[PDB]
């Protein structure tokens, strides 16, 4: 929908306190962020969830799911990158 | 990877 | 939820 | 993203559209290196899709956004599509990225990276500003 | 399905399955004819999925069920990921289905078909009988 | 998630009698169906809602979604076959 | 097409 | 909702 990119900073959430809003379906790939006055929304997914680590910008989330109105009081959730990185380097050492 | 060109501004 |  | 704010251009340079053929632009990814795309398996990404990298505005006829096809298509074979859970998809492209000051690769995570909760991260993305 | 009942063995016999390549059944899907499946766009299928036709029970290693490979996918192109709109895709199997009593296909609608609200009509599926 | 086929009769709804339900989330390439104490859920997506016309099984919906939890008081929401139909045909007719 | 061998029942 |  909007034309130009967009970007938003947004805190991390623990699984445990993800747990509270999302219950069961919260599972060990995934991380939750935001619930702060922001929300990543439809069309967002697929995008990156980027932290700063050591000075470089690291993959930490996968835009994922969420609510469906893209409530800005409730937790995204992206994908866990920490979870899935055996599997990408893997796929590109194959590959 | 990870340091951009152009800077964001957050 | 919904996917995003 | 919602409540969110305009992106100074090009200064996310990993980030990358994945649009259909009718040019439609429907999920986000991640250039990870010259040659590949991490993106999400829900976004069930054929190899008829195009990935869009350098782009800032998509209105635009005058940006030098690269037009990338895609040669195959990984999605990660843990991804449970009835739970959501391992929603990741590598996209192996037919040709490379051409880096530049707009088109560069984020960073990957070592598997035994922490990322505490309360940390401030960043979401970037042309997705739906208001529902 | 939720509240249905078992069917009669081989009694729908367009009914396949989607299996990735972990062999979990993640889709459903219909033979329209020996050379193609229709299915969900939103199912996200690849080129390493497998199509099973003519089974019934999934526990089963003495069934004459067909596992059969996929050439090409055919994401309709309307497929508004957003809204999962127009949410079929084509599927052109690298094998034909081999037509039998368990196995054969379903008739497609004319696009002026009418079918009436009220009319009683049927689902089946492998999906969760209880959330 | 059962190991064998399962099966159910559920009616056909009116878009606008869907429209309560969904809203603005029914589009015309969708056919609601059910809220008659059965429902399709999770891992049905992608199979047949077939309909008996002269005599023989008829395509008429694609299981696509519903409600989060697969209420059985909810319609479930289907892709509509007859819209989509005229692109099928010249898919085959072209490969 | 949409006449199985073996008869769905009910 | 929920994709099934």
């Amino acid at each position: 929908t909007p034309d130009r990119l967009q970007q938003a900073s947004l805190p991390l959430l623990s699984n445990t306190n993800c747990k509270k809003y999302w219950g069961t379906k919260i599972k060990d790939a995934m991380i939750c962020a935001g619930a702060s006055g922001v929300s990543s929304c439809m069309g967002d997914s697929g995008g990156p969830l980027v932290c700063k680590k050591n000075g470089a910008w690291t993959l930490v989330g996968i835009v994922s799911w969420g609510s469906s109105t893209c409530s800005t009081s409730t937790p995204g959730v992206y994908a866990r990158v920490t979870a899935l990185v055996n599997w990408v380097q893997q796929t590109l050492a194959a590959n | 990877c990870g340091v951009p060109a152009i800077q964001p501004v957050l | 939820p919904g996917a995003y | 993203i919602v409540n969110g704010e305009e992106a100074v251009p090009g200064s996310w340079p990993w980030q990358v559209s994945l649009q259909d053929k009718t040019g439609f632009h429907f999920c986000g990814g991640s250039l990870i290196n010259e040659n590949w795309v991490v993106t999400a398996a829900h976004c069930g990404v054929t190899t008829s899709d195009v990935v869009v990298a350098g782009e800032f505005d998509q209105g635009s006829s005058s940006e030098k956004i690269q037009k990338l096809k895609i040669a195959k298509v990984f999605k990660n074979s843990k991804y449970n599509s009835l739970t959501i859970n391992n929603d990741i998809t590598l996209l192996k492209l037919s040709t490379a990225a051409s880096f530049s000051q707009t088109v560069s690769a984020v960073c990957l995570p070592s598997a035994s990276d922490d990322f505490a909760a309360g940390t401030t991260c960043v979401t970037t993305g042309w997705g739906l500003t208001r529902y």
